[PDB]
């Protein structure tokens, strides 16, 4: 059962320092606590912290995160979402 | 989107121990 191991390499691509803080909003993120992170869950912790990513903003990232096209961020998927933007540069 | 350490560090893991 393999589809994409990008979520795995993500944890390895980032330093332990990132992983630690990564679990910061990981709690406040999930609203229902039994699904994943969507465009709404993002603006939440992002708006109640400092960031201000509009609808189209978050939609732009999530669109790249979800490789299958579900619009939801899985566990490790939350790490690859940033990896697709970090190294991503020419 | 790139340097999201801000929001990530905002609440922080809150482990302490
Ligand atoms: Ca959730
Ligand atoms: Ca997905």
């Amino acid at each position: 059962a393999s589809m994409t191991d990008q979520q795995a390499e993500a944890r390895a691509f980032l330093s332990e320092e990132m992983i630690a803080e990564f679990k910061a909003a990981f709690d406040m993120f999930d609203a229902d606590g039994g699904g994943d992170i969507s465009t709404k869950e993002l603006g939440t912790v992002m708006r109640m912290l400092g960031q201000n990513p509009t609808k189209c903003e978050l939609d732009a990232i999530i669109c790249e995160v979800d490789e299958d096209g579900s619009g939801t961020i899985d566990f490790e998927e939350f790490l690859v979402m940033m990896v697709r933007q970090m190294k991503e540069d020419a | 989107r790139m340097s999201a350490d801000a929001m990530l560090r905002a609440l922080l893991g809150s482990k302490h121990k």
